[PDB]
């Protein structure tokens, strides 16, 4: 009837998809960097040790003022770190102990977290009087949170384990545009610079590419074999990085549409749990599952360094804005900042 | 000729022993209850093996020419370290009676600054206990013109040596030994009963198991700390001259008790998986 | 809303001893460190005393060491100052302020309302305001300034120096808090500049509504100074 | 030194954050934390009964001992992304229906509802977080198996029975089932108990089997078993 | 049912939709992206590591 006739064209749909995509390539990332410079070594110190988590440590980003931290754990608690001096600016008790999510809002005013009980919880940060309160509960989710980025102080954007991407009104309390098209479920999320894009990867082996203000996918990303479970835009905003659980990370381009290059190593078989990029993009830093961090050339896909010093599987990565220093987050329940 | 030898190569390899162990011991933890009181011992048995070399010299060569106050200070030394392990054995002991037997009343008692106070108090202790070596140790001038590393006891009568033999004998043998065993008994009735109680499988094998480590602990502590107390005792009681081989024997007893310490951090330490966990990176 | 509601004035023999209460509402008590802060009639604003977070530190003036002692109890929202040994110099208007302690916080911003006592008859900072009155008229720009004997600009890149205002008959309030930044709830009209040991307020669309006597005060090193004050009149 | 008054106030505060962080450590880890497990409505309502949106957790205490359960129905999401969140559970309390041998899930006829159990069973037990996490294990309406085992003999579900048909063997040959799925006997056990009881004997297994497991998890930690 | 008929429209539109856009060669990107990097290579503390006087983190 018409099911096999819709089946015949989304399969020829899809071929010419991919004809385009290969009449495209010409020249491979490879054939246009191997006449550049090496990066050469890099190593970098551990600066600080936050200390004072008790359980496996889930998530962490920083602040737009690269001073400022916020970690969460399995102990219910959320803490709030001077990177610089080491001390805790806050302790926020969470309802919640099954948290998997942090975000720290780009103004500084909030903090959002989330988890296995299908909610994100915003707190308020500077309030007049002096403690950390819970300025709104968005719950209409029907799977856990994965991931949280704000946009604004009143608009943030939600990841969930149930195929589904939403963009929250915080004011109202509402879910103003709603994300569907993902099989599987969604992991990760990453923010354009310019507020306008973003990309989630899911469990699909697959990354899409999504307007705020449209609900509507542009460009769906393939090429993984496994679970994606970190995504990181480039600086400018042109290129993203994704990583899965076949030891591999991949680079893919916006405007070409295609994969760029493939970062893995013999030696690797553990899956990668977070994924950043330097400030001038050339250095990207991917957390794996054999308790360190690996240092790779964006350009060469060669290993330029190790992060060793985590005495279990590293969760969560992070570079400040400034690109100071790098912030690496484990499961023995320990923050370590690199420079 | 040899016998000196001898009993020299046994006490400096004791030695060796006792610093390798105690020092990859300190190693690991360093750098929960558990581990605060493996680390004191581990203190404790390393402080006792660098005390133990001053004296193979004596058994060596004769005379002991290192003064008198190095003699004091090894003495001070060696009853402060050997009396702060026992101890620190009976409170490992009444410590895991607490975990097995009393698991939820002793939960809350059982927190790392009752440990650490625990800690403080047993040195104290250690310190107290020791003090007649304190005062009334020195050198005794034998006949031929030669002195020993001694317990100058004052005045001619026996009443003092009988006394502080007696003390202890009873302080360092009688009451952490009946204490441990005591511990250890209703650690395994407890265990039988919870396994009964809950009607599970297996019971057999863990029964078997416990049986066998605390075996092993009384056995080892009782094999080399009762030959001191009874060749002191035999001496104290009895009228007995001096002899070249009494000397050896007593020279073997004394080195074996250093052996405790040197033995007692594997079986204290090494056996538990939580350090396995961290030797295995090591090793 | 946030009160401190202050209590145990009145008329008091010299040699005598009254306890001052300073009860509060509104806002997380046992978080947030206390100061006592005195106003002669002369008008001049001067420390006293200051408790923190926990009871652990407590620090005194030079003036008040051995005869006042300071206490809060968390339970009851209450802030007690037991004062002995008094003199006719300790005749004030005692105020109780509220303080916090992090990185990027705003430290004595809320001030209570104060209570009336009445006695019958060398490493320190001086801030100096050399200005006393500045008369003007409404509607035009105004600069105060206060100098320092020692630097406030520390290693950490922070200048210790605060600016406050007090209206007649009211309690004073925060303006500036580390030189440049502007309290909560006041207007972006007032502004603070300066470098080293000299400092600026520049009061830009001056209104009715800001006339008042505004101090400059430290927050380097203990005891916490204050300045003369300058009166904007008319 | 090299400290303004701020940053010494600052450094306070943080000290007592830790104070308090570590003081709610003691009182997180002496509480006993269990996973509910079950295939679709087998004991699950009859379980939080007995103690008269996404995980949902229950609170009790029982003989100065203080009980988390936490509830993983209505998570339809992928268990091998959030299982790994409760590895340091005391123990897992699974729940399998007696009287569900003769019936299917409706959805699939050569499933069988046991059959199901076993496999989910299989999947929990066995997994790679829960490798020293001993299982508690309830086997529901005993009653309903008494009076349908009279007509339907247990050979529907286990083609290879060669045993009576009567509820004491039968059972027996049930539970010997469970555990023989357990490839790691080494080192966890698994409790099993009958829970068919209108008399608040099951609170009291869980209490012993708990007992069981923190006295073997000290005797592990001392290094005597 | 009508539901996989609806779903596997909105597949087909989808597909439709996202095989109408522009896309530019390859070389011509990863061109791009060199020269970003070029561009910022200064102002990178990881891959040019700064003096210790200007390391917030000493
Ligand atoms: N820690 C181990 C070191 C500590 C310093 C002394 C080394 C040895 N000497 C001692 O133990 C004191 C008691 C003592 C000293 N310190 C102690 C600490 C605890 C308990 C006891 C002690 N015994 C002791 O002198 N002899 C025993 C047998 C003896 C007596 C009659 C006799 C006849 C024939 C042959 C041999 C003998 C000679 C001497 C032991």
């Amino acid at each position: 009837s018409e099911l096999d006739q819709l089946r015949q064209e989304a399969e020829q749909l899809k071929n010419q998809i991919r004809d385009a995509r290969k009449a495209c390539a010409d020249a491979t990332l490879s054939q246009i960097t191997n006449n550049i410079d090496p990066v050469g070594r890099i190593q970098m110190r551990t600066r600080r040790t936050l200390r004072g988590h008790l359980a496996k440590i889930y998530a962490m980003h920083w602040g737009t003022d690269s001073r400022l931290l916020v970690s969460a754990s399995q102990d219910g608690k959320l803490i709030i770190w001077d990177s610089y001096t080491t001390n805790k600016v806050h302790a926020i008790p969470l309802r919640s102990s099954w948290v998997m999510t942090c975000a720290y809002a780009p103004s500084g005013n909030y903090v959002a977290c989330g988890g296995l009980d299908n909610i994100c919880s915003i707190y308020n940060l500077k309030t007049r009087e002096g403690n950390v309160r819970v300025s709104r509960e968005l719950a209409g989710h029907t799977g856990y949170l994965s991931c949280c980025r704000f946009l604004d102080d009143n608009q943030i954007v939600t990841s969930s384990g149930d195929t589904t991407c939403a963009l929250w009104d915080i004011e109202t309390g509402q879910q103003t545009t709603t994300f569907t098209g993902h099989t599987g479920d969604v992991m990760s999320l990453s923010l354009a610079p310019d507020t306008r894009l973003f990309v989630s990867g899911a469990c699909d082996a697959s990354a899409k590419l999504w307007d705020v203000r449209e609900g509507m996918c542009r460009q769906t990303f393939t090429g993984h074999e496994s679970d994606i479970n970190a995504i990181c835009f480039f600086p400018n905003g042109n290129a993203f990085a994704t990583g899965s659980d076949d030891a591999t990370c991949r680079l893919f381009d916006l405007r070409a549409d295609q994969e760029l290059m493939t970062y893995s190593h013999d030696n690797i078989i553990c899956g990668i749990t977070s994924v950043s990029f330097s400030k001038s993009g050339r250095l990207l830093l991917a957390g794996y599952d054999d308790f360190n961090c690996n240092v790779w050339d964006a350009l060469k896909a060669d290993r330029a360094g190790v992060l060793a010093g985590h005495d279990n599987r590293v969760s969560c990565l992070g570079v400040t804005d400034d690109g100071m220093a790098v912030a690496t987050g484990s499961w023995d329940s320990f923050l370590k900042i690199w420079n | 000729l040899t016998s000196n030898a001898v009993l020299t190569f046994i006490y400096f390899v004791v030695c060796i022993i006792g610093l390798c162990g105690n020092t990859l011991v300190i190693y690991v933890i360093l750098r929960t209850i558990t581990n605060i009181y493996i680390l004191n011992l581990a203190i404790a048995d390393e402080l006792f093996m660098l005390g133990l070399p001053f004296l193979a010299m004596q058994v060596a060569l004769v005379h002991w020419p290192f003064g008198k106050a190095i003699c004091r200070v090894v003495m001070t030394v060696d009853g402060i370290n050997q009396f702060t392990s026992i101890f620190c054995l009976t409170v490992m002991s009444i410590d895991r009676y607490l975990a097995v037997v009393h698991p939820i009343k002793s939960a809350k008692w059982r927190r790392p600054r009752t440990a650490k106070m625990i800690t403080m108090a047993v040195w104290g202790v250690s310190l107290l206990v020791i003090l007649p070596i304190m005062i009334y140790a020195g050198l005794r001038s034998n006949q031929w013109g030669r002195s020993s590393c001694t317990i100058n006891w004052p005045g001619e009568s026996g009443a003092w040596y009988t006394g502080f033999i007696i003390y202890t004998f009873i302080l360092g043998f009688l009451v952490p030994l009946t204490i441990i065993c005591l511990c250890y008994l209703f650690i395994i009735i407890k265990v039988k009963s919870s396994g009964i109680r809950v009607g599970s499988s297996k019971r057999k094998k863990s029964e078997k198991k416990v049986t066998r480590m605390v075996s092993i602990v009384v056995a080892v502590f009782i094999f080399c700390w009762l030959p001191f107390y009874i060749f002191n005792v035999s001496s104290v009681s009895m009228a007995i001259s001096p002899t070249p081989a009494l000397k050896g024997m007593f020279d073997f007893v004394v080195v074996l008790t250093y052996a405790n310490s040197c033995a007692n951090p594997i079986l204290y330490a090494f056996l538990s998986d939580n350090f396995k966990k961290s030797f295995q990176n090591v090793l | 809303d946030v009160q401190l509601v202050e209590s145990g004035g009145g008329l008091v023999q010299p040699g005598g001893s009254r306890k001052l209460s300073c009860s509060a509402s509104g806002f997380a008590f046992s978080s947030f460190g206390m100061h006592w802060v005195r106003q002669a009639p002369e008008k001049g604003l001067e420390w006293v005393a200051y408790i923190s977070s926990g009871s652990g530190t407590i620090y005194y003036a030079d003036t008040v060491k051995g005869r006042f002692t300071i206490s809060r109890d968390d339970p009851k929202n209450t802030l007690f100052l037991q004062m002995t040994s008094l003199r006719s110099e300790d005749t004030a208007m005692y105020y109780c302020v509220r303080s916090i302690y992090y990185y990027g916080s705003s430290p004595f911003d809320f001030w209570g309302q104060g209570t009336t006592l009445t006695v019958s008859s060398g490493s320190d900072i001086v801030m100096t305001q050399a200005t006393s009155s500045v008369p003007v008229t409404p509607g035009e720009s105004v600069s105060i300034s206060c100098r320092s004997s020692k630097s406030l600009l520390h290693s950490n890149g922070n200048t210790y120096l605060y600016w406050f205002l007090q209206r007649p008959g009211q309690s004073p309030q925060l303006l500036i808090y580390r030189m440049s930044n502007l309290a909560s709830g006041v207007p972006d009209r007032f502004s603070g500049s300066g470098s080293g040991t000299a400092f600026t307020l520049t009061i830009s669309r001056l209104e009715a509504e800001d006339v008042g006597v505004y101090y400059c005060m430290q927050h380097l090193e203990y005891p916490l100074t204050f300045g003369a004050g300058t009166k904007l009149e008319l | 030194c090299t400290l303004s008054a701020e940053d010494k106030a600052a450094v306070e505060r943080s000290k007592m954050i830790d104070r308090n962080l570590r003081e709610d450590g003691e009182k997180a880890a002496r509480e006993v934390k269990l996973l509910l497990l079950g295939a679709g409505e087998s004991g699950k309502n009859t379980i939080v009964k007995q103690m008269k949106t996404g995980i949902v957790e229950t609170h009790f205490t029982f003989k100065d001992l203080h009980f988390k359960m936490f509830d993983v129905g209505a998570q339809r999401s992928e268990r091998k992304k959030w299982i790994h969140c409760f590895e340091g559970v005391t123990a897992i309390i699974f729940c399998v229906a007696l009287s569900d041998y003769d019936l299917v899930l409706a959805e699939d006829e050569e499933m069988n509802r046991m059959h199901a159990s076993m496999k989910l069973f299989d999947s929990i037990c066995n997994n790679k977080w829960f490798t020293d996490t001993s299982i508690i294990l309830f086997l529901n309406k005993k009653d309903l198996f008494e009076e349908k085992i009279k007509k339907s003999p247990l050979t529907i579900c286990y083609p290879e029975y060669a045993g009576s048909n009567t509820y004491e063997e039968a059972a027996a040959y049930i539970q010997c089932q469970f555990e023989d799925l357990n490839k790691r006997k080494d080192t966890k056990e698994i409790y099993t108990h009958f829970t068919c009881s209108t008399d608040t004997k099951n609170v009291q297994f869980v209490f012993d089997a708990v007992t069981d497991v923190i006295i073997k998890n000290n005797l592990k930690d001392c290094g005597l078993f | 049912n009508t539901a996989s008929i609806a779903q596997a429209r909105k597949l087909v539109e989808q597909l439709k939709m996202e095989a109408n856009i522009d896309r530019i060669k390859v070389s011509k990107a990863a061109a791009d992206l060199m020269a970003y990097c070029e561009a910022h290579a200064k102002e990178d503390p990881l891959l040019t590591p700064v003096p210790a006087s200007e390391n917030p983190f000493r």
